[PDB]
């Protein structure tokens, strides 16, 4: 809403950029955009990603994380008020030592959620890219973590709710950013 | 939020 | 509508039963029903299912279906102006040597169609539910038949279309009833 | 709706009344009736009396075949309208025993379907509907006497022809008149 | 739709029972009339209840449930088509030995579905309902078919379908009634 | 609507940002930003919230009040109209000495609201959720009340109106702001 | 569904269901009923079988009225559940002969509504609802043997109880065991 | 619902009308009729109106009113559940000391209720016609209670609930019937 | 609803026809049956149209005027709840004499409604027609109360609303049925 | 619309504020701040609220109404067209001696308007509220108009129009502004 | 549309296009517009041309009185349609200063509303609009010369006018006819 | 937000393709090229591509496009490219075709619908087959599949990893993290 | 509604 | 309802 | 439809 | 249900 | 549909 | 289904 | 519209 | 509105 | 809001 | 994208 | 309709 | 669309 330039427009001048709503294709494309932007005025300062998300499309979500993993910048990510499903993998993706939640931010883990409908053939095809989805991402975020496979598959085979300090302990951040 | 990001 | 009994309460005391709708539970268990009932007022006449259906309701299709091939009675099925997808299975359910559908009568064979909604793990569920589904419906088509499970597999693969003396030449009916 | 119930009456002296749209409980109705009567009594005519925008091909096959398959021979008349799988069932009648009043239409044209989804499938459907074209023209040629060629032309759009016309075109055999 | 007595009322005269489509209250109170009936009658003579049902709901399903245990005649159960959720749950809770199922019936059992909506207060209690709920379903599951509490609890997690095989080796029914 | 910019701007240069509305998402990302810009250009000077809302979502509401407890300022809340929920939870939230009421507006404190549809097991989890929600809630006003967290259930367990000055009396806000 | 039909034939037996949610069709029929079975034999005991999410309180009302009223004894059998109105009906049965399948439900909780318009509106309606719940709160009081002060408490929210509670509880007299 | 006769046609033969919903014409014409063939079967012995109804149309109400009135037999009305509005206009209407309610039932007054839409004349016609109607009930409330035209005024300015006792004390009714 | 025979057919043995409703043409439809049954069975009894309606379909309600002037029984008309519109037209057609209202019926009177949408053209044929039908009623009318066809138009402009005792000094009725005791 | 600066920011440049709305919380968060940079700009000089409002929300209207009171300029009021309910309630709020109405202005008082649904403690809880809202409406406008609050209770009771002399007359307004 | 904005230009030159329905946001944005004409010169005439259908009465004495309490004469000029509220401020321009261009259509009708509720709630809407009603009646005789009685009668229906009619009427002065 | 974004990479060459494919997509993308081209007709366009796909026509403006201007136009596959999408990402000078490692590529048969008469289905379902078999016809040249491999792989949805797409022909490389 | 009608 | 209504 | 259906 | 109710 | 079924 | 049930 | 207005 | 508001 | 804030 | 894409 | 239909 | 158009 204000003006202060739109304020976002203002904090991205400081190379801070807002993903602060449902992840999909529009926003991945402005979140993708803007980090390319910012790599090219400059290749060595911090990119900070600010997230407060309940989360959205996987495909769009991987895009925002193969342009961080992409780009020189350290990409440093917190936490404001919710990290849920996309949103906490990205959560994670940040650089790490450089990944933060505020205290009472919540961080949510869970499974993709998908449909289908059609021939048996076609739901198990669906089934099948669903499933290789889940490993793909489970897979990231072990590494990210700590956490091995085994345990990231049991604990987002339902919605799986963390506090700061819990999400922090668990690997998806490395701090809690304390006032 | 800085210190420290940025 | 019309009387003289209904016309269908006439029909079912020369052993008579109409299958005339989409499969669902109602259907099912009317059919049933009246399986039941001639089944008990002679065990040794035969039963008539005449077979006009676009198909539906799977489980419902198998509730007839095991119905028909408990019963002491031999069930004959006669096709008059379609049969598909479980219509078609019921149509080659009737006893050997007395299926038949009429020369204009149209029988599909096609794979079961479904859905499913959720996370991954509830997609894979619905998956493997409904390819366990197929390959029953196969393997029951295939010893009625006398083609192959591979045959079936592929010739179900989509919507399949057979005239009255083709679905005869594949083993779903025995004859076609000339006038 | 008044009173048996008219229908009943009807068919008691081996009218059926097929004066709605041509769907599966339509035909499943008509066929018990041209079953019934030939149970009971297997020689006397049956007379099917249409009204009828069509509807269902299939469930016009059912009524069609089972016409054919019984003894008793089926006149048709049309009051009113037979329009599409509609005027084919009255052509289907015995011969020389197809009729309609003088003011009554009959319109013959192509079936209408649908299909959606992978070009496979749209292929699929295609296949399926030209091949139930096929069948339908090939019958309607055997039955009004027209050419194969001529059906086809006749019904790739809508048309309308007063019982006369129909008459002219082999449908009916007579104009039934007062 | 056949005369016719209706098919049903002249099944009854049989002491069959048909609970063919979704438990609410309106089926409940009719299967529950049909059972106080028969015993009526006659209090000594086996009823029959057949079964295809995608099941309904739970405090319906228990009025059933509870009937049957209550009159003194043996009610034998049927499975024809599907019995799923509270219809697998009175599938298992016919007379020990005269639970059945055709060979081409699906058992599926699942926890119990619901809802809340309101202050947190609220959410609380209709979570302790619905728990509640699940563990004496669980607790008279695990009776009738020999089966600990924690394996049905874990086996009902997510739906879990059976073949009419699978059924009797789980204890929900006692045979497979074979042609 | 009217420009002077736009009003809120205007006043956004003067260290004001006004909340004036449901707090969803968008409302908290803006509201955010808002906290940040002003700590940056001044990291001393005070910040005047301006508050009336019926509440919204709570994370949504965490955002904002957890922006507020890290940066240095101090953030001064002023309730006009109504502080509902959320609303009040924020009001609340401002520093100490520096939490205010005008004479008629209303402030309004209640459990959090939610739903949950589905298996026994999802509604278990959200339940626990939404319990642990409360509970957090509930922590923290305690600890900006004065009032223990026992009280505070009790007096949240319903839709509880209070006026400004029984705000002040339950250490909600600190003064009622009476005008010359 | 099944054929007198099954109802009908139970009603005969002196026994009425209340199978569904209470509004005033349902609690016309009830009392019509109970007012018939009354007047064909004023001494034999009735029996009334619930399995009810509750509904209108004055319908449920007009039911409970005619209970007391009446001559006959109303034994009240809980089958499934027996929530607001409906466990009130239950409680209200005749004494001793209040019962509840095993694993039947009972709920009790406090009467709903809803009011819009001006203020004075509100209050007319907020005074209404609240002396229908003191009605109710003391009749359950009088029903149970429990204080005012406990039930007023125990309906404050949804509260569930198993067969075996609802009898600690006075609600039922006993739990009808197989 | 259920049959004995239907149970109203049977309460009937003793005399009994149950006015046990929303006041419109057919129902109205039912109970205007029902009243007719009471008195023409007996123009002595008293009929009995139960009412059970939340009112409605004032017209198809004073069809009914008129009714009682012009009949030779005591009409007794009995309110159980509730009357209100033209339900308890009705219920006041019965024969004095004829007039009951069970102890719980609900008794609601207040004043007739309309609307108007167009020109501003056409929007007078419409005031001036329910001023009227209203005065023609008050009038006529005032009669049956032995009230004030006044205090009725008053009291049925806004919605009035009832005990029995309290519409007993008021003169709407006579006696409530203690068990 | 009840069975004493449905209430109404045992009220149809006693010559009494219900016209309980919107006049629409399957009620007109029923009515003139009913009257017609009616005069076949006995051509000189009274018959007794019991009139709540708030009106409906001018040609029904012709349907249903000109049998009743057609047949040779005297029918007499009692209004109940309410007579409006054509419902009331109806109440003015009984036999002269023979038309009533109890005392807290209501009656209105007004005049014709419709509508008409299209072309210039189109506009005009519907609105020539419904002024003549306004005519033709309001003629009839004038006949059956004595009123001039002038007083009847300005006095049906708008929605008109009489009780029982004014319809009888219009004209509408001739007495108001009062309770005996 | 028209250019000129829009209009009402060129008024805005004369200490006009244009209240023509309904009157919700975007509005009243506008009309505050509009009075807040007013006050800022000179804390001295008289500003003119122009009220042509139905009202609406009485929380919203309330925010306006404090900020009036508690900043340092005199706030002029001005009815054009209508003041209804929360609208004329503002207009009552204007500085003393400096409210005003043009001479077909309508100014309407009524009391508040709301809903409740839920539990009877619920709607006891509603009720209890919009009671003490009421009385702490009417006890304001007994200090504004000098009317007692006894008076305003009655005059509220029901929609109340009145001319602006009847408004000046009341005291709601000063002078009723002449051409 | 087009640049050069047109109406902002035309504003300029003291033109006032009212060329819409009469709601509340066209006499604010219409009211505003005189008060700033009148801020720059308060001699120069102003011109108001009207193609209007009416609207909102309340609205519409919100821009009648700011025309009369302004200095400057303002002018009405009717192009195409002055219908209702349109048609009441066509007639409010300065005395010799009304125009009609001469294919324009003038409507007078009396005021449209609506009620509903409670009888007392009805006559207190009734009562309002028909106080509206003379206000409109009392101002339309003074400026045209037309008795009250038969701006009454006159306005009992819609009253459609031609330019001509409307200067024979009053309402303007001048059909403003072509060079 | 500013600093506009997309029209500051324009400026260093970079088109988007970060959604559905209809025609005012199209339109942008095809003006951009062109565009681009103007500017400087050797410099290399890059056409970044996170899109499910869309209309095959569409699409084809683009191809068409690409293929006719002087300047090389890379693809990066970023997030998705499913349907056309995937078509296109094939499109781009060879060797200059990238991934990004966890994006997402699918191909599958075009998909479409046909109603009305027999021989409406007929042109439809004609039309559908020979799209698709143009599709099949560039993809086996882009790739160095066979056409009757495409065919088969296309059948149904086949979803690949960019590592897949690579092996199949479909991106020369993988776009590494350095 | 008898006497008189009928 | 008897006695006494019947 | 006698003579001659029937 | 019976024994006991009927 | 005989003969022969039936 | 008999036999067994019934 | 000018003369005369303006 | 002047004068004198303002 | 000032005084006090700001 | 640099390195290759710019 | 008697006299004359019928 | 150079060359040729333009």
């Amino acid at each position: 809403i204000p003006t202060v330039y739109d304020i976002y427009s203002r904090l991205l001048k400081d190379r801070i950029i807002m993903l602060g709503s449902q992840i999909d294709d529009n926003v991945a494309n402005s979140i993708v955009s803007q980090l390319l932007f910012l790599q090219a005025q400059d290749s060595e300062k911090d990119i900070y990603l600010y997230i407060n998300s309940p989360g959205g499309s996987v495909t769009a979500g991987f895009a925002i994380y193969d342009t961080i993993q992409h780009i020189k910048p350290d990409v440093q990510t917190i936490c404001i008020g919710m990290a849920a499903s996309m949103g906490s993998f990205l959560l994670a993706a940040g650089a790490k030592g450089k990944r933060f939640a505020l205290p009472n931010a919540e961080v949510m883990i869970h499974q993709p959620l998908g449909g289908a409908q059609g021939q048996a053939t076609e739901i198990e095809i669906a089934a099948n890219h669903i499933l290789k989805t889940r490993e793909k991402l489970n897979r990231i975020l072990s590494e990210r973590t700590g956490q091995s496979i085994e345990k990231i598959q049991k604990d987002t085979d339902r919605d799986n709710f963390l506090t700061a300090e819990e999400a922090k302990e668990y690997g998806l951040i490395d701090e809690v950013m304390v006032p | 939020f800085s210190p420290x990001a940025p």
